RNA sequence: UUAGAUACCCUGGUAGUCCAUGCCGUAAACGAUGAGUGUUCGCCCUUGGUCUACGCAGAUCAGGGGCUCAGCUAACGCGUGAA
RNA sequence: GGGGGGGGCAAGUGUUCUUCGGAAUGACUGGGCGUAAAGGGCACGUAGGCGGUGAAUCGGGUUGAAAGUGAAAGUCGCCAAAA
């Protein structure tokens, strides 16, 4: 059904190409007789066209994982202007992580106008055994560090908030991490992304010779 | 510890990320050659062929492209055989790797090496 | 030790010693065999290499050692070196995973042995190739009987018998190689090939090509050897061939014939007499089987040394001097037609 | 080799010094350096296969330039080949420029078709080639950001912002001779290939 | 990851579907080199030390100095037969220039 | 001059400025950037040395000054570092 | 503030005092000092720290092994009884 719907927008958007292509090369001559058709046509492949990119709302440009949010409020003073921002994280249990951060006039808004933006540019983490991290390392933001050290399989996640709900759906179940310095939201974010991303598992430290046991 | 070595290990560094291949320290060493040597049948370089032995000082290096942080440490300290286990904790990936160099009377080590000849020394290099 | 050089992808165990010439020992062969045994189930590793050292490829068998620990008579010295070097070459041709080979030196006597029976030979223009075992005694042994026996008419009897060099631009051209490249533009393609995160051979195989086969331009190679072979070497028996020869001690091309008779005269008459009974029956067998054919050929050509002389070949050669010796008791006038079963006697 | 004496023969090796990388420079002449023909001609093996080979899967190419030098060269192609639309053709004539291959479904409803072309077409172009010197920049830009594979012609001169997120890069150099037939290699790829 | 290895790993970690052109980008890799230092050597023809100073009289000669040093390995001065030699060739190659 | 004027505006005008020797010992004593050593993509300059010159510069040192690849920085920005 | 209702704890609850953590808020582990607090006006030089190479020797530091001691209680592992 979805390439039923694709080739047949490509079917509208094919006879708006024709059309328009013959009346374009038609330049010479009388100007309305013509330009009618043109914007008509015109404003047709529009409605039809930015339904391609319209799809990705709702029902696909959508996938099974999870979501949560973040929201602060902004400001223009022209008058008093206020507007408000939002922060979305999606993950799968598996390790997709991705994210993004948009803005609205109003907080259901905003979290709306990021639920389908979430699921773009999407980054994917490697959590060793399924509930926890590969190893300890340090990685830090412009002004926020972090670091990550596992553990064995029972102690469970000890993080903070904006960091345990991205280890927690991450898929991680056993990893100790402390954030420092700033104590900001959307740094803790994406320092997270820079730092799980960081980090180099056996089968990446086989970058060079050496099987790599794991001591059994 | 020197630091003619500090500056032989982070002229290697610098020249890496800075993506040149094949490089020439003017002042050599011995323990400076033992640890070149150290890093290359470890894996992190290609060759490292001192020139002069004596009187003079020069060795040129030719580089692969690993990750080489590598900082060479100043402030002596001990380390014992039964201690490593617990100080090659303080290294960059805590748990799971790089190479905490140990010097020993036996030749200068590493602390995989270490902890099998169940030898000592003193501290020098880290790994990552 | 030999060198292993674990890149990425592309681990390459690198044999080597090159106070020995990159010859072969049991060691050598063994470990290799150990570490081909460890790859062959490993997800880690994609395919494997073989190189050398920075003068040649491949040269000698240590059958000077061979002869060295052969004057004693124990029996398993010698026949563990041949079995460890067969059910090595089996290996090889067995192997699930690609195999590439260099070559640029002087690869000799087991020089392509231990190669050719892989995925893909890159040559160079110093590659020089050729088999004298027929000129130490021995055979060429260990598939050689494969790689040479299936080769154009009557063309693996002119290169086993008489052993001549086989250089770059001749195995491109003869397919000997299935690739070609240039010496400081070697690496080139050896980074090109490690860095790889690639798996099937039908995309290794394209990115090698890209600096792979580019150059046929042969003029004076085999233009017309093939068919000045197809006078001689197409007939049946060494010593018809060579007779036939004796008449070609000709008047326009003698040039040539004079040459590869002197060439045929280096070598042992019984040998010259075995290796007719390598070619001549593994052109038509698999490799395993033509392996074992040689197996029971060098196990007993060596100790039931009755009619050839497998030592003085090595005393000579290289011990003493490249001075033909005494070889020939019984020249091939006078070789036995069961001289070459009574080598080939526990075909059971 | 043949083929490098050709490249030699294309003015093409030898282009001033306002470089970043030196991978390639055989050496230089005061006016001059010359790159290494044999690694030209390797990009090009490496990059027309690419193509060659997406075309066993016929995925949209989408050409760009915008100095047109090449104008009468390219246009021989693109049209009935490649792409197949010369109607597009028209675009690419006169394109690159405005809201561009990420808001690639933007309205641009706004005609008032005066002495204008406003084409807008779109479909997500699956691999991009382009050869110009710099004004083009959105399309690098884009394909970095969207992950489209890029195939460029890069001089001596290229920030490295673009040097290293375009894959494929052909460092053919044009040079005195100016725009000499080239595009006619990529013109025997893609026909008698699609079999 | 680099823009070809990233890619990989995200489709085989399953992230996004795989694009049109992945088959093909394996099966091309990238042109890459052997990673070398700066020094862009300057690259000289080994005639240079007189064309300069010979064109100054009167390109021919900016080749012709290989003719000339053929023979320079015992040169003394043999600048002036050589620039006697470029009067033979274009006092002759003007007579036909001025005959045609 | 102003509501008023210790002021700014005008005209006078000593101490002070200057020299000799002494005393203080402070300034936004401000590249608001301690001192030193090694490694670092270039271009533009430029003060004074050196080598090489054959139409003309090319090279090499010490400095002083911009502009930049990268690197860093909360932000500006520096990059003779604030790498 | 009063009436009702509900959460958290529970023979205990709540306030204050008291000390640590959070507190990287004295940063050895675990900072800074251009514009935010913080580079001295500048140097000289005393201790003091730290600081080229290769060859030799000694064995103080270093380091390998043994015994003595490092009270018992305590922390901790196990084990068992005890509730």
């Amino acid at each position: 059904e979805r390439d039923d719907i694709l080739l047949e927008k490509l079917n509208a958007i094919d006879k708006k190409l024709e059309i328009k292509l013959s009346e374009l090369d038609h330049t010479f001559g009388k100007k309305g007789k013509r330009l009618e058709e043109e914007i008509r046509e015109l404003a047709e492949d529009r409605n039809a066209l930015t339904e391609k990119k319209r799809q990705p709302l709702y029902r696909k440009g959508y996938d099974v994982h999870v979501i949560d949010v973040k929201k602060v409020c902004k400001v223009t003073k022209g008058g008093r202007v206020e507007r408000y921002t939002a922060l979305m994280v999606c993950g799968n249990y598996e390790g997709i992580i991705g994210y993004a951060k948009a803005k609205a006039e109003t907080g259901q808004s905003a979290m709306q106008k990021a639920y389908e933006k979430c699921f773009q540019n999407l980054h994917y983490v490697e959590r060793h055994e399924e509930h926890t991290i590969a190893h300890a390392i340090q990685t830090s933001y412009k002004k926020t560090k972090l670091y990550l050290w596992p553990a064995p399989t029972t102690t469970g996640m000890k993080a903070g908030r904006v960091v345990k709900t991205i280890l927690l759906l991450a898929g991680f179940k056993n990893i100790k991490s402390k954030v420092i310095g700033s104590r900001n939201s959307y740094n803790t974010v994406k320092a997270v992304l820079k730092a799980l991303n960081a980090v180099e598992t056996p089968k990446d430290v086989q970058e060079k010779f050496g099987r790599t046991v794991v001591e059994k | 510890g020197r630091r003619i070595l500090n500056d032989a290990l982070r002229t290697i560094v610098n020249a890496e990320r800075r993506g040149k291949a094949s490089v020439e320290l003017k002042p050599i060493s011995t323990v400076m050659s033992s640890f070149l040597r150290i890093m290359k049948e470890k894996g992190y370089i290609k060759n490292f062929q001192v020139y002069d032995p004596h009187r003079v000082g020069r060795i040129t290096v030719d580089l692969q492209g690993r990750v080489n942080d590598c900082k060479a440490l100043t402030y002596r300290q001990d380390v014992r055989a039964k201690e490593i286990e617990k100080y090659t904790e303080r290294t960059l990936p805590t748990r799971q790797w790089g190479y905490v160099v140990i010097t020993t009377p036996d030749g200068i080590l590493d602390h995989e090496e270490a902890i099998k000849r169940n030898v000592g020394g003193q501290v020098l290099g880290f790994f990552y | 030790q030999v060198l292993v050089e674990g890149k990425a992808k592309s681990r390459a165990a690198i044999l080597n010693n090159p106070s020995s010439l990159n010859a072969l020992s049991a060691p050598m062969v063994g470990r290799l065999k150990r570490l081909y045994e460890s790859w062959e189930e490993n997800p880690a590793i994609s395919f494997v290499l073989m190189k050398g050292s920075g003068k040649t490829f491949c040269s000698g068998a240590d059958v000077l050692s061979l002869y060295h620990s052969i004057n004693e008579g124990n029996t398993e010295e010698s026949k563990l070196f041949f079995e460890n070097l067969y059910k090595f070459v089996y290996l090889q041709g067995t192997y699930l995973k690609p195999n590439i080979a260099i070559m640029d030196g002087v690869t000799m006597g087991c020089g392509g042995g231990i190669s050719l029976p892989g995925m893909f030979r890159v040559a160079t223009d110093k590659t020089v190739l050729a088999h004298p075992e027929v000129q130490i005694g021995f055979h060429p042994d260990a598939g050689a009987s494969y790689y040479l026996s299936r080769l154009p008419g009557y063309l693996g009897e002119y290169l086993a018998l008489t052993g001549q060099k086989l250089n770059g631009v001749e195995m491109i051209a003869c397919g000997l190689a299935t690739h070609y490249c240039l010496n400081a533009r070697l690496p080139l393609i050896e980074e090109r090939i490690g860095k790889l995160l690639t798996d099937d051979p039908a995309v290794i195989e394209d990115s090698l090509a890209q600096y792979g086969d580019l150059v046929y331009p042969d003029s004076s190679s085999v233009l017309h050897k093939i068919e000045l072979i197809d006078k001689y070497f197409g007939l049946d028996t060494v010593e018809e061939i060579i007779e036939a020869m004796e008449n070609e001690a000709a008047n326009s091309c003698n040039e040539w014939c004079k040459k590869t008779l002197k060439q045929i005269k280096e070598a042992s008459p019984l040998s010259l007499k075995i290796t007719l009974q390598s070619i001549r029956e593994g052109r038509f067998q698999t490799l395993d089987q033509c392996l074992t054919h040689e197996y029971r050929i060098s196990i007993c050509g060596v100790s039931k040394v009755v009619s050839g002389d497998f030592c003085e070949g090595i005393r000579a050669r290289l011990v003493d001097k490249d001075f033909a010796p005494k070889w020939d008791p019984p020249r091939l006038e006078d070789v036995s037609k069961d001289m070459v079963d009574c080598y080939f006697t526990p075909a059971s | 080799v043949i083929q490098k004496l050709l490249n030699t023969g294309a003015h093409l090796g030898r282009r001033a010094a306002e470089h970043h990388f030196k991978q390639y420079a055989y050496g230089t002449r005061n006016g001059m350096t010359i790159i290494d023909s044999d690694k030209t001609l390797i990009c090009l093996r490496s990059a027309a296969h690419f193509v060659a080979n997406l075309a066993h899967m016929r995925g949209n190419i989408f050409f760009v330039n915008t100095n047109p030098l090449f104008d009468e060269i390219i246009e021989l192609t693109s049209r009935r080949i490649q792409g197949d639309s010369y109607n597009h053709n028209r675009a690419m004539n006169l394109w690159k420029m405005g809201g561009f291959l990420t808001n690639s479904y933007s309205p641009k409803k706004f005609r008032s078709r005066h002495k204008k072309l406003c084409f807008g077409p779109t479909t997500m172009p699956d691999c991009v080639v382009v050869f110009d010197s710099e004004r083009k920049s959105s399309v690098i830009l884009e394909a970095s950001k969207l992950q489209i594979p890029v195939v460029a012609i890069v001089d001596p001169n290229v920030p490295l912002e673009f040097f290293e997120k375009i894959t494929y890069p052909v460092p053919a150099r044009d040079s005195v001779k100016f725009v000499y037939l080239f595009c006619n290699v990529i013109t025997k790829c893609f026909v008698a290939e699609q079999m | 990851g680099d823009l070809l290895s990233k890619t990989r790993r995200l489709v085989g970690g399953l992230a996004t579907r795989e694009p049109v052109w992945l088959k093909a980008m394996e099966a091309s890799p990238p042109p890459v080199f052997p990673r070398s230092n700066g020094k862009i050597q300057k690259i000289v023809l080994p005639e240079d030390p007189y064309v300069r100073k010979f064109a100054n009289k009167h390109r021919v000669y900016g080749c012709r100095v290989l003719e000339l040093k053929e023979h320079g390995i015992s040169e003394g001065d043999a600048m002036s037969v050589a620039n006697m030699e470029y009067l033979s060739e274009r006092k002759e190659m003007k007579k036909a220039y001025k005959r045609l």
